């Protein structure tokens, strides 16, 4: 066979053990981010299985890299916690040479260009992670987000998901979400967001995580009850009709 | 059966096919056109989306080396961006050294002199990157010497200037076409026609302006790539002539 | 290649995993209750050859309560052949490109292919005529064939031959091992009968779970995607 | 045999790094050692087998002093410890002595050499030790002391234990006859009729190695003036001071 | 037959990492340890595995550790992998302290261990920790605090947990009779109440045991670490269930 | 060499890759639903021999109905038997210059080539002199000679047989359950011919898959492309 | 998929671990003591027909003490073959998807369902057709119809009687030898009944052990557990 | 799991080290000097035949003292057939876990079982139905069985028919080479039970040596230790 190392091709010119790493991703929980025209929102599932455990310094899966910039990812927990942790420094370095803060790109290109420094030589795993970066540009009013794989490749979406039933999850949102009009309000964008986890959570808020950016750095984690308050709302018109 | 897990391993007949798969990546990809004009060169490409949720101009599937050079890949994205990136040094790092813009293919030579560098052992100097890119280049330029030069870039090592060709999942239908259409004296709204045409051709689903781009240079205004609106009336303005004849 | 494509797409379209299901579903319920039937039916039917003396007249026709057992079990090993060669078909037909690579789920079928091989190995039987594992399985579907031709043998030893003109004889064979053998005869292939039935439940209960678990590799041995390569 | 025992790097499915486990057999093969803890004193000591009689055994020392005040013994690869030794010497000065002006506990240099040992595992390109010493020494603070330090880098305390091929019994023998209690010249004696049932050889006094841990003997320093400066604890015993103990059963 | 399993720096079709699952599997191989957290204090429980009459146990230690004076560990896994960690788990909680002129805050140290045993498990010619780790400690961010990690080098924040042999049932019978805010002499109580029924042995016998506590309040207005003796032990475990 | 690329020139335009599409297409339509048709055809005439009893009027006579089917079976297996080679006779002519190295293409002729004899052996049958897989192949396409033979054994026993002065009769025949066998043998021969055909369904479906899927690389084995020397 | 989920729910819970542990226990105490039974029942009846004189007499009548044994046997191999079947179903239902990695339990599963077979295989017998290993097991669980086929041809050899002239003399074939047969086939099988029983005790022994160490693994061939994704 | 730990310590408790070592010390002075007995036995038993004429008279009898010989023989084999069950039932129940390490041991006991397994196969020796490498054994345990067969069915030859022992209207064949062939088959058989002892002698003592070697590892197949871990 010819899946077992990084630096071969196989006859039809692939490589097996990028695509492998992917496999892993597909294990994690599902992430799911939805841009509007003035805000964007990113959204995750809680593995509440098996709980008897603390609560207080509780992962939230979504994790601040800059005042203005927000990641979020799906797949090999400890390998995520470094990407996040070098892009935390290098939104730092960018600011001293450069005096401007980093742009959502140049981010979601820094990192990418991590995880695909790690499936160069041998000797080296890549990164068993995919991710989600959201935010707004400095002194800028345009909506991003973009996403990046274990292999390297980046990727801006109007919408988009990663993780286990992903392709549920992305079925829906295809057929709601609106290319020429984004959803207008962060009411509703959120709404739109926490209705698309409800085909993956297997009921209860208790099982999802939203955060909310809008731009000059205001970001904004959200409330169990808040969360909530609009699974009430989408459970009614959901039996209404 | 037994030859094609080594980069730096002959097979019994001088071959190596670790270098040869290495190509066979490259058919994945979407297809890539370039016609080259005496009034300039223009490149097009299939652009091929997973999702109606993707934002297509995220696929830069078209990219400028410089405002004299442009070019369109396929094969992997990942193995691209880091070519695109040399690329783009060498030619501003030589204009530093002699105030003036680098030959066409003097270009494409550093870019090729970038694959040349996989291997791993240790049997003298040191080139640290295991094996080829899986990726090849369609180089669009124009310089004062040779004018209007398109070239293909190989992992190989090598590469071969053309007068149209077209590299992707698809280059072997398109490559024929090409074969009898392309002459000398075609003007360069002609050539936009016939790499749209040779797409919608051999490409797929229906060709709308969203999955398919079309870029083009020129002395005068060097790289540009056509917006949306643009291609858009020019595949009208072609599916069109389809009716009559 | 427009054409080529229609003959394999009618063929897909022909068999799909839900002909394939339903035979699951059969074998669920009906036809292992069936097989759990025809278990005990020859059970009760060995157990009355066991309790029995057999005399010249049992030598003068064949049992009718037997002859309906090896029929009604040569009825069934039909029918799960046929729901076999069913599933067969279904796989058969889904045996993608041949390649070097990205094999994971042609392993898959090719491994399920081989289990229901040999369960239609067991039903058809073992035959007269040898596969180089011998006849290890209980008995065929041809049960009967064998069964009347193993009997009919000792029924012309022991009935007899009788030439004449009266003033000499022949025989109805002396020995007397010789007829408590076919009193045996009708044991021992009511004996095969529960065996073959008890271990044909263990087969059909195994592809049962072995399909239902990997069939949606069956269906689909190679799952298209590529990300990279753009 | 597996495909998991022949890699440093490798765990096996249950979680058992290979070529540890035949590194430390080549340690349960080689000649029969062992250590006792006193009240006021240790003794570590271990058989020799000699090749040929034609061959000086009186210079190739098995019982070896680390510091004035700590001595050590082995079984198994002899080479190993012959430089394992020389190695922990140093790594007494330039890891200790040379920071704090006085040379170091027990505990910390069994723990300095374990530090050596560690390396030979971690790492695929190199062996492990074939060996297996026993330490003893004692240090103001602690008292004596007894440790053993496998391949594996481990390292525990006894107060009496033996390693080696026969161990199984030796290692009986001794968990019945110790107690805590016995003055340093029972443990001597303990000893020898432990060394005793592990041999096939003779019981000279050359064939024979054995040191002990106990009181000062001022007059092995070789200067006189300085009070504190008292003496070495480190005593290997001479061919005679053996055999004689070796008459009073 | 041919696996995956062959290193770290690979990946199973299905994106496994067998090697480091095997490593997740040492531990199964080791002493029981728990740690129980409390509305005034944590305790730390373990119950040693090697045995021998002739094994010197009432001076040195294995299982438990004092990585700085306000935060201590459960160890469980290869005894040398578990001390290279330690040292170094010493060397940066002192860094720490170095540099802000302040003690360094829990989760932090526990990241940064976690952090090494994850690099172990993404690069060539190395082999991934096989410990496991129950910290339990105190800062002024957010008062006491019980963390553990894997080799794999994911880590997490426990109410009560166990770690070592017999996992299943010490998890279970706590998942009972944890009271959510259940003082600390009832932690102590409720550590043998556990890792009693998970034994072996005829008779659960104190020289096969460690604890030790982090209490604090008004009184000392810092925290207090202690780490029971031999004695204290032999003797509140008979003020308990033991003859 | 202008004279041996000649030869091997004429061989493969006698034998294109269009002779052996042809016969794919026949089987997709007309081969099968012959199949389909010899299946039931010999289904009716084994619940036909179930419904009746026999005496020995039926072993004075061969029922023509059953050589009617085993007629037409062997009739169906001959051209199947032909249509195969043809298609064998496609690739091996194709098969490329013998190196130990591009070889990704022949190993797929040598894999379908395979799968092609696996169904060459199915249709010629298993025989009378075997091979180590033994015969647990249905029935051969010497159904007809076969059946004959097992009838004609036990036709000579019912009946007997003469010659004369004395008495006509000469050989033959208690034993109740030698008159079944007559009947079985005409019950058996009937289902081995409902198998075989339904297995030999699958069979077929399987090499059009096959073929309509790898044909590509069974003309074009290996695709010559030097690009990088020069 | 929330039936297919049924399905094999439902086949799970029909044959749990208590099924076949039950079977184990069976075989610890009851079915070894019965093996040991039958060893020394056929042992002494050994001994019996080694210290008699064969003569005309016993060729007219056969043995009902040894029918008494071999009938003993071959209802204990009917019920371990029946106990063993069960243990298999336990097992062939509960081998997981078919994967390539994580097969450390699989393993195990194939490896004690292999030592089953080998089980099933001596008790099930040799037959009269066979497997390419031959027939060195013992004898087959049906002895008593191979037994008294043997015999049956020799008291034809032996016996075929009548009367003439004031005292009494007989006329049957003459062989000495023939005679002695007559009595080791008496013998041989029940020699072949020790032999049989005796390893049948041993192979019966190790499943137990073999059963018991690997039990957990064999319920659950894979533990999932995914800490280090998330 | 405290009930399972039980029947597992039964299980080698009763057959523990000392009851194989037993075997072994018996085959090392009782059963070899047997065999060196039965070895002479038929030595001389042969050279009689040897110096010996046939004629009409010794096939009107069987050689009560080569029935001795065979006899005497078998006993011998039957015993050790049950002696060696004793030392296989003495590994099979302490083989380990399956693992995929730390089968060093575990490989040992594996291999002498098989040698074990290949000496049984001797003493049962061939039969009559075989095993793919033939009947390279020189004669079974069943010498007698096979004996009286080969002899019955010349003394039928030779031995005429209608009559009576004399000169008679009773005759016989007269080739003068089967005659000879009567000769023949009491001398063969005996050189057959020479050969068989001589081989079976060295068999016996290589397992002696084979087992007294590696029994530390037959009974402990590993050996925990667990240094490391802590």
């Amino acid at each position: 066979g010819y899946d077992r190392a990084l630096s071969i091709f196989s006859p039809d010119g692939h490589i097996f053990q990028v695509e492998y790493a992917l496999e892993a991703v597909k294990r994690g929980t599902c992430a799911v981010g939805v841009k509007g025209k003035n805000c964007v929102v990113l959204g995750c599932e809680r593995r509440s299985t098996l709980k008897l455990q603390d609560t207080r310094i509780t992962p939230s899966k979504v994790s601040k890299i800059d005042s203005h910039v927000v990641l979020s990812f799906s797949g090999l927990n400890a390998d995520s916690r470094i990407l996040i942790e070098k892009a935390r420094v290098e939104a730092q370095s960018h600011r001293l040479t450069l005096e401007d803060p980093v742009t959502v790109e140049y981010l979601t290109r820094y990192v990418a260009g991590v995880q695909q420094r790690y499936t160069q030589s041998g000797g080296v795993r890549p990164f068993g992670v995919s991710t989600l970066i959201a935010g707004f540009d400095p002194r800028d009013d345009e909506p991003k987000l973009y996403q990046t794989e274990p292999s390297g490749i980046y990727s801006s979406w109007s919408a988009q998901t990663i993780g286990r039933n992903s392709k549920t999850v992305r079925e829906f949102l295809e057929k709601n979400y609106d290319r020429k009009e984004p959803p207008a309000t962060v009411e509703e964008c959120v709404k739109l967001t926490v209705r698309s986890l409800l085909e993956v959570v297997q009921t209860g808020a208790k099982n999802i995580e939203i955060t909310v950016v809008k731009p000059d750095s205001d970001i904004v984690a959200l409330s169990s009850e808040e969360i909530n308050q609009y699974v009430t709302q989408i459970e009614q018109e959901k039996q209404e009709q | 059966s037994e030859y094609d897990r080594g980069v730096s391993t002959f097979s019994p007949e001088g071959r190596l096919f670790q270098v040869e798969y290495s190509l066979e990546a490259i058919k994945l990809g979407s297809t890539a056109i370039g016609i080259a004009t005496k009034e300039g060169v223009v490149l097009g490409v299939e652009k091929r989306a997973t999702s109606p949720l993707l934002e297509s101009d995220s696929i830069e599937k078209i990219v400028e080396i410089d405002r004299h050079i442009g070019c369109a890949m396929s094969g992997l994205t990942a193995d691209a961006r880091s070519m695109i990136e040399h690329a783009r040094t060498a030619a501003v790092t030589h204009n530093l050294y002699y105030d003036e813009d680098i030959n066409v293919e003097s270009l494409t030579q550093s870019v090729c002199d970038l694959a040349l560098r996989f291997g791993e052992g240790a049997s003298g100097e040191e080139r640290l990157m295991s094996r080829p890119f899986g990726v090849a280049l369609l180089i669009a330029g124009h310089d004062a010497d040779d004018g209007y030069q398109l070239f293909h870039a190989e992992p190989s090592g090598t590469f071969y200037r053309y007068n149209a060709k077209a590299i992707g999942s698809g280059s072997e239908g398109a490559q024929a076409e090409l074969l009898n259409e392309w002459h000398s004296s075609l003007t360069l709204k002609e050539a936009e026609l016939l790499v749209l045409k040779i797409l919608k051709q051999v490409m797929e689903e229906k060709l709308d302006e969203n999955n398919a781009q079309l870029s083009c240079i020129t002395k005068q205004d060097g790289f540009k790539i056509y917006d949306n609106e643009k291609t858009a009336e020019l595949i009208k303005e072609l599916k069109e002539k389809e009716a009559a004849e | 290649p427009p054409k080529r494509a229609a003959l394999i797409q009618n063929l897909r379209d022909s068999y799909t995993e839900t002909s394939s299901f339903a035979v699951i579903e059969e074998w669920a319920a009906g036809t292992l209750q069936e097989i759990e039937g025809i278990a005990k039916a020859a059970a009760e039917a060995h157990g009355v050859i066991r309790n029995s003396t057999y005399g010249r007249a049992q030598a003068e026709k064949s049992p009718e309560q037997l002859l309906g057992v090896l029929q009604r079990y040569q009825d069934l090993c039909h029918n799960v052949y046929c729901q076999a060669e069913t599933i067969r078909t279904v796989i058969a037909i889904r045996i993608p490109e041949h390649k070097e690579e990205d094999n994971l789920g042609v392993a898959v079928q090719h491994a399920v292919l081989k289990i229901i091989d040999e369960l239609e190995i067991k039903t058809l039987g073992s035959g007269e005529k040898s596969g180089s594992g011998g006849a290890p399985t209980p008995i065929g579907m041809y049960a009967l064939r064998e069964y009347l031709s193993a009997r009919s043998t000792v029924e012309d030893k022991l009935l007899g031959v009788d030439a004449e003109s009266g003033k000499t004889k022949g025989g109805g064979s002396q020995s007397p091992s010789l007829l408590l053998e076919l009193r045996q005869i009708d044991a021992d292939f009511m004996l095969k009968v529960e065996l073959a039935t008890t271990h044909l439940s263990t087969m059909v209960r195994a592809v049962i779970n072995a399909y239902l678990l990997n069939w949606k590799k069956l269906i689909q041995p190679r799952t298209g995607s590529d990300h990279m390569v753009s | 045999t597996d495909r998991y025992s022949f890699s440093l790097t490798t765990f096996s499915p249950s979680g058992k790094l290979g070529q540890i486990d035949y590194a430390l057999t080549a340690v349960k093969q080689g000649v029969t050692s062992l250590g006792i803890k006193a009240t006021n004193g240790v003794v570590i000591a271990t058989e020799k087998k000699s090749s040929s009689p034609l061959a000086m055994s009186e210079t190739l020392s098995k019982v070896s002093l680390l510091t004035p005040d700590i001595g050590a013994v082995y079984s198994g690869m002899g080479p190993d410890y012959r430089v394992l030794v020389d190695k922990s010497r140093k790594v007494a000065h330039t890891s200790y002595k040379r920071i704090y002006g006085e040379y170091p506990p027990t505990k910390l240099l069994v723990s300095e050499v374990a530090k050596i040992m560690q390396e030979a595992t971690q790492s695929g390109g190199v062996r492990p030790f074939g060996v297996s010493l026993l330490i003893a020494g004692h240090d103001e603070f602690n008292g004596f002391s007894l440790y053993q330090v496998d391949p594996s880098g481990s390292y525990f305390p006894w107060k009496a234990t033996a390693i080696g091929k026969g161990s199984v019994a030796a290692k009986t023998f001794l968990e019945k006859r110790w107690n805590d209690e016995l003055e340093l010249e029972d443990a001597i004696h303990i000893a020898l009729l432990t060394l005793k049932e592990s041999v096939e050889g003779e019981f000279n006094g050359d064939t024979i190695e054995l040191a002990i841990i106990g009181d000062e003997n001022p007059d092995l320093l070789g200067y006189t003036g300085i009070p504190t400066d008292k003496g070495p604890r480190f005593r290997k015993l001479t061919s005679q001071e053996i055999n004689d103990r070796l008459e009073a059963l | 037959s041919r696996r995956y399993d062959s290193r770290t720096t690979i990946f199973s079709p299905e994106g496994r990492l067998y090697q480091v699952e095997y490593a997740l599997e040492s531990i199964s191989h080791a002493g029981t340890a728990i740690g129980i957290m409390a509305s005034d204090g944590i305790v730390l429980a373990a119950e040693r595995k090697v045995t021998s009459t002739l094994l010197e146990q009432d001076t040195s230690t294995e299982k438990l550790y004092k990585l700085n004076d306000k935060i201590a560990v459960a160890v469980a896994g290869l005894t040398a992998d578990a001390e290279i960690l330690i040292n170094t788990a010493r060397i940066h909680a002192q860094n720490y302290l170095k540099t802000y002129n302040e003690d360094i805050p829990v989760e932090i140290l526990v990241r940064r261990l976690s952090d090494i045993k994850q690099g172990y498990t993404q690069h060539g010619g190395l082999r991934p920790f096989g410990v496991s780790f129950i910290y339990a400690g105190y800062d002024d961010r957010y008062g006491y605090q019980l963390y553990t990690s894997n080799p794999s080098g994911n880590y997490t924040g426990w109410k009560a947990i166990s770690v070592g042999a017999n996992t299943s049932a010490a998890q279970t019978l706590l998942q009972m009779d944890y009271k959510d805010d259940m003082k600390v002499d009832d932690a102590i109580e409720l550590a043998l109440k556990t890792l009693s029924k998970t034994t072996d042995s005829s008779a659960l016998t104190y020289d096969r045991l460690e604890f030790a506590t982090i209490r604090k309040g008004a009184n000392d207005g810092e925290v207090y670490q202690k780490i029971f003796k031999p004695q204290e032990i032999k003797d509140i475990l008979v003020k308990t269930g033991i003859t």
